[PDB]
């Protein structure tokens, strides 16, 4: 277990800084020596020498005192009680490191930017140490000049088509469980690759939406494992989804200096990896697989309505096994918490395994039934549980807060005492996120920890933080997916929460990131497929413009976030509402007359509006502001939108 | 094989709402050509109305299935009537461009409920009376022996359609039409269709 | 002899690819060839010329100004603009092959395609209200081409095959093309003429070959034509459209073929694949290859 001790030492080499904040190497030394299980030679040697050899080389390549003391006390309690040393217990340790040291800077009291967290630096050091140790088992400046690493990027092809292969019969469930099952299947692929390479989750740099980057040793065994994994997963994806889904995995061998941004080869290396991935995605198949594709025997009498395939056996109600499993697990994914990759379950997963969502009792039962059964905890920072990895998900449904509302579904959102009973659908995504990752950071501040921090923060905001963002609103998040967000709820709540989401997204990442969204209005009985398609075209039109836009309702209402939040719903809507409720003589008919005047493009209508405003009994300030708005074109469409929104809100 | 082309015009006698948004706007806009925005008549509406009328007069019948296609088990028949969409005619475009007349109109309607005697406004777009649509029909002469009979059936359907309505709230006085069969000219094959007339 | 056949569509077309609610703006060569086979059977002609010697391409857009071609799948030395790009005009084709088209020019080319507008028409079925029940509403996706635009293709074959193709296209003008051709869609008028620019473009030798039609080779050709080539396997499927096949409609055997624009360093001559299964007549699927050679 020399490797296990080395990885324990590499992850826990900079705990000395933490205990000092309450040479740091010695402090970490005695602090690790305070616990009997954490007394192995590797851990203490790494903590001492990091200021073994491997930990030192990996480290080279990679507020108030009361808070620090409290964190130290909690760390002592966790190490003494919940954390032990041993195989398959590392995942708990890494979850603990991620949960605790995220807010502590890796390097402090230095003129350099403390933008790298302790967790990020420790994880990068552990990954680099694992790769270096693997190469040395395979068998200082010359070591950096030596090629010691592989950057591996694996991307999923056809995710969007797979999500929207829905026939519309059960579109909501299909979309939600398809997105959840795709991201879970990606996580399972990553875990299988890591277990093949005998590496922990620290070597996985990060995963986005159907994309995963991770570094590996340059060993020939690692290359053979990579080739075997690529072939096996390609065959499995062909068997279970003929050209509907695929994964392409490409690697580039790099020296030590490439990781530390020496010679400015970091960006060039990542561009080379992306180009190799693109080439492999272009070819994407082999002769034998093509011949297998074209050697069908039986045509198939019937086909699944959603999956639209005939070779797979079809259920009585016209649903193949995969499609039926997706529909079945849709409810479980939101009802329960734990995800179990077991020998038997509900949805297929590679290596002849199955994914099923169960409670903690089900997860522990499937653990006891058979080992090599993976468990994923969804949105729980506790690390005492073993064989669990935290998988973030934005599973927020307002219907599930009540059983009868859960039975009703989204049809309960249109149940409104006042206001028009319609359903709002939001399709959002980020503008130029790839540009942010490639060139957003300056070349001086480029590092692997930097990009990992950005991606981790983005995923956390998209999935864990989005649930907090929409709390209290009638929103059912169909899927946060990757960076795009598909959300369905009440029209009022959808629009309000889209605005709040924009404000929170500006607060996060220091306002250097922008996202474009589209909001659509559809009746409750309207098919979900049409809602999705039309809101998608709305968001396409919104992103067609320059940077952030919100294509609310009709394509003629392409607005901005500041314009919609203030120029439309604040300076115009609120005065109209207060005039309507305060006045005892005028009602909705007056607003409809103003709307009819404003929609007309003929100039004389403006004059007519004036006449109306003369006998409207309205306040003079509001009268003059309405006149000024009607004179100007942009303010005219703004007032039109405000009037329409108020009428919708005041209907019934 | 032969194919007989029937061209003509569909003169609108009452505003036709062939059916197919913002508050205080047209709740049920008619179908339009996506680019030209001119209202059109979907050929599916014509085919459905003619099939319904022919079925009611005849009465699954072999005539209806052989004219308008059948996918039923065993009896697979290719539809003989290909009724293309009827587009706004250029002549009506000019006649409506003159006198600054909108191509369509927005009828305001209501509905007095039987309980509260309250009304419900409804802005139905209807293609304005006097608008002519260039309809187009193709007949597939699968068999030479039953041409005339089918044409008789077609005539019956058309006759019925001129006393019935086209798509919309026809029982409330929408979409009454008149076919003006400009010609019946054979386009494919040597079959002669001079003696056959739709009306 | 290569003949350019331009179709101007009088009515919106369906051109489904996997369902009824969608509307692709073109069809593969297999769809057009199956339409030609159906026509030649209805017109009581002989199918020997369509099968033995006829090479046709896909339907490609063409505007008032430029004839478009599929974007070849070649390596790029931003990327999203090229990914969104689908069609390249004939004038800007040799430039694209040599890589002189930057991201801005590619985006401007993508925006320069004025083929038409795709819409979704919702329809109803009243065949259940008469007996008992309710109306069943469905939706058909159509694509209305702009007035000066159209869909063209190229045909290559003998003089007799060209004449037979002219007759079949004259019948097809009124038969209709694409799905829902009996419910008002797919009506078009065709014009067959000698092509001048295309004749010069195709009589060009290059280091690479580009597929202009959905094609696939047999076992012997596929063992040599898969050398470092970039392509896209498209899933060609569908139900059988005929009266003399089965009592009930029967699906074809699933087929997979290289998409148009795929680049291959070795030219392969495809074959027509029989995708019939337990039927009274073989359901052909066109997979012959129309090659255009280029330099990169
Ligand atoms: N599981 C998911 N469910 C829904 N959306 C996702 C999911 N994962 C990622 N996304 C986001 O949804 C889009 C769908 O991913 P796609 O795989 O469809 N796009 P891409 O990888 O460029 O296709 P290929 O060139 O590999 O063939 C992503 O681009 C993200 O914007
Ligand atoms: N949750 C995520 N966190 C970090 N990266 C992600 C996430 N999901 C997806 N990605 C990646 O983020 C990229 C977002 O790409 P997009 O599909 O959003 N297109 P983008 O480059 O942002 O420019 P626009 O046209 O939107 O203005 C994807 O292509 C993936 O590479
Ligand atoms: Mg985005
Ligand atoms: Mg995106």
């Amino acid at each position: 277990n020399k490797k296990l001790e080395l990885m324990y030492g590499s992850l826990l080499h900079d705990i000395g800084k933490i205990v000092y904040r309450s040479t740091h190497s010695k402090i970490g030394s005695q602090f690790l020596n305070k616990f009997k299980p954490f007394q192995l030679s590797g851990i203490v040697d790494s903590v001492s020498y990091h200021h073994a050899y491997i930990t030192y080389i990996a480290d080279n390549i990679a507020y108030t005192s009361s808070q620090y003391a409290a964190l130290v006390n909690k760390m002592t309690d966790d190490l003494s009680n919940k954390l032990k040393v041993g195989p398959d217990s590392f995942s708990s340790l890494l979850q603990w490191t991620e949960s605790l040291w995220s807010y502590i800077p890796s390097s402090t009291d230095t003129n350099q930017v403390m933008d790298v967290s302790l967790y990020d630096h420790s994880k990068i050091t552990c990954a680099i140490a694992s790769c270096i140790y693997d190469y040395l088992t395979e068998m200082t400046k010359q070591f950096y000049q030596e090629d010691v690493f592989l950057l591996v990027s694996l991307d999923m092809s056809g995710i969007q088509d797979f999500i929207y292969n829905i026939s519309g019969s059960k579109a909501l469930k299909s979309l939600r469980s398809r997105s959840f099952y795709l991201e879970t299947m990606l996580e399972s692929l990553v875990d299988d690759l890591l277990s093949d390479l005998e590496l922990s989750r620290a070597n996985l740099l990060y995963t986005g939406g159907g994309h995963a980057y991770l570094l590996l040793p340059n060993t020939e065994r690692a290359r053979d494992v990579l080739a075997s994994f690529e072939g096996e997963m390609k065959e499995w994806f062909i068997k279970i989804f003929k050209t509907d889904l695929s994964v392409a995995i490409a690697y580039k061998a790099c020296t030590g200096e490439d990781l530390m941004n020496s010679n400015g080869t970091y960006s060039d290396l990542w561009q080379t990896v992306s180009r190799k991935l693109s080439d492999k995605k272009a070819h994407k198949y082999s002769l034998n697989e093509i011949k297998l594709f074209n050697s069908t025997i039986h045509a198939g009498t019937q086909e699944c309505k959603e999956c639209l395939r005939s070779d797979i056996d079809i259920s009585e109600d016209s649903l193949c096994k995969i499609c039926e499993g997706i529909i079945a697990i849709s409810n479980d994914l939101r009802d329960y918490s734990f995800f179990v990759v077991s020998p038997e379950g509900k949805v297929p997963l590679p290596r002849n395994r199955y994914l099923s969502v169960e409670n903690q009792d089900g997860a522990e039962r499937k653990i006891k039934m058979n080992k090599e059964t993976r468990i994923y905890s969804k949105n729980q920072p506790f690390v005492g549980k073993q064989l669990v990895t935290n998988l973030w998900m934005c599973d927020y449904d307002f219907s599930t807060l009540n059983p009868e509302t859960k039975k009703q579904g989204i049809a309960s959102y249109v149940n409104r005492e006042v206001g028009i009973p319609r359903l709002g659908v939001l399709r959002a995504d980020i503008d130029n996120l790839g540009t942010t990752f490639i060139k957003g950071i300056p070349e001086q501040y480029r590092s692997i920890s930097r990009t990992a921090t950005l991606s981790r923060q983005l995923s956390m905001f998209f999935k864990f933080e989005l649930s907090n963002i929409l709390k209290g609103a009638r929103i059912s998040v169909i899927y946060s997916g990757g960076d795009d967000l598909f959300l369905i709820g009440a029209w009022d709540d959808v629009i309000s929460k889209a605005l709040v989401l924009r404000k929170a997204f500006t607060r996060f990442s220091a306002g250097k990131l922008t996202f474009s969204a589209g909001i659509g209005m559809y009746p409750v009985k309207y098919p979900i497929s049409k809602m999705a398609s039309e809101t998608g075209v709305l968001e396409d039109l919104a992103k067609r413009g320059e940077k952030n836009q919100v294509a609310l309702w009709n394509d003629s209402k392409v607005f901005g976030w500041s314009q919609l939040e203030e120029q439309i719903l604040k300076e115009k809507m609120i005065p109209l509402q207060e005039a309507l409720t305060n006045s005892q003589e005028h009602g909705k008919s007056f607003l409809y007359k103003m709307l009819e005047l404003l929609r007309n493009e003929d100039q004389i209508n403006i004059a007519r509006l004036a006449y109306l405003l003369a006998r409207s009994s309205l306040s003079e300030e509001l009268t003059q502001s309405i006149f000024a708005w009607s004179q100007n074109k942009q303010q005219k469409v703004e007032l039109i939108t405000a009037i329409e929104y108020l009428v919708y809100q005041i209907r019934e | 094989y032969s194919k007989i082309r029937i061209v003509g015009k569909i003169d609108v006698l009452t505003g036709l709402h062939i059916g197919g948004s913002m508050i205080g706007a047209i709740a049920s806009p008619v179908v339009r050509d996506p680019y030209s925005r001119l209202p059109i008549i979907p050929g599916s509406s014509i085919k459905g109305k003619m099939r319904s009328l022919l079925a009611k007069h005849i009465g699954d019948a072999p005539e209806i299935l052989r004219l308008f296609g059948s996918s039923q088990k065993g009896a697979i028949q290719s539809s003989r009537l290909q009724i293309s969409d009827a587009f706004f005619s250029k002549a009506s475009q000019e006649e409506f461009d003159k006198k600054d007349l909108a191509y369509t109109e927005t009828k305001f309607e209501n509905t007095i409920s039987r309980l509260t005697a309250v009304a419900n406004p409804r802005q139905i777009e209807r293609v304005t009376r006097g608008a002519s649509f260039d309809f187009h029909i193709i007949y597939n002469v699968e068999n030479i022996n039953e041409v005339m009979a089918d044409f008789e059936n077609i005539k019956t359907a058309i006759h019925l359609l001129e006393n019935d309505y086209l798509g919309g709230g026809g029982t409330r006085g929408n979409g009454r039409i008149r076919f003006v069969i400009d010609s019946i000219d054979t386009v494919v094959g040597d079959f002669d269709s001079s003696n056959l007339s739709i009306k | 002899v290569v003949k350019l056949v331009k179709l101007t569509f009088k009515s919106p077309v369906h051109f489904g690819m996997k369902r009824l609610s969608d509307s692709n703006h073109t069809i593969a060569a297999d769809t057009l060839f199956s339409a030609l086979i159906i026509e030649a059977l209805q017109q009581q002609l002989e199918l020997s010329h369509l099968l033995n010697n006829l090479v046709i391409t896909d339907l490609f857009p063409y505007n008032k100004t430029s004839y478009f071609l599929p974007k070849p799948l070649i390596r790029i030395e931003g990327y999203k603009a090229f990914k969104k790009l689908t069609y390249i005009p004939v004038e800007n084709y040799s430039e694209y092959l040599r890589g002189e088209i930057d991201s801005l020019e590619a985006s401007k080319i993508a925006e320069s395609l004025n083929l038409g507008k795709a819409s979704l028409s919702t329809k109803v079925s009243l065949q259940a209200v008469d007996h008992n029940g309710e109306s069943e509403p469905y939706s058909v996706g159509n694509f209305t081409f702009y007035p000066e635009s159209g869909l063209y293709f190229l045909a290559k074959g003998n003089a007799d095959t060209i004449g037979q193709l002219e007759i079949l296209m004259h019948a097809l003008q009124y038969s209709g093309i694409g799905g829902k051709r009996s419910a008002g869609y797919g009506q078009f008028r065709c014009t067959i003429e000698d092509s001048g620019k295309f004749d010069s473009l195709l009589s060009q030798t290059g280091n690479i070959a580009i597929l202009l039609s959905s094609a696939m080779a047999s076992d012997e050709e596929l063992v040599d034509c898969l050398e470092d080539a970039r392509y896209l396997l498209k899933k060609r499927t569908g139900f059988v459209q005929s009266k003399t096949y089965a009592d009930q409609l029967v699906k074809k055997k699933d087929f997979y073929a290289f998409s148009a624009g795929s680049t291959f360093y070795q030219k392969f001559n495809g074959k027509i694949f029989d995708v019939s299964d337990n039927g009274r007549h073989s359901v052909y699927r066109y997979a012959k290859a129309f090659w255009l050679e280029g330099k990169i």
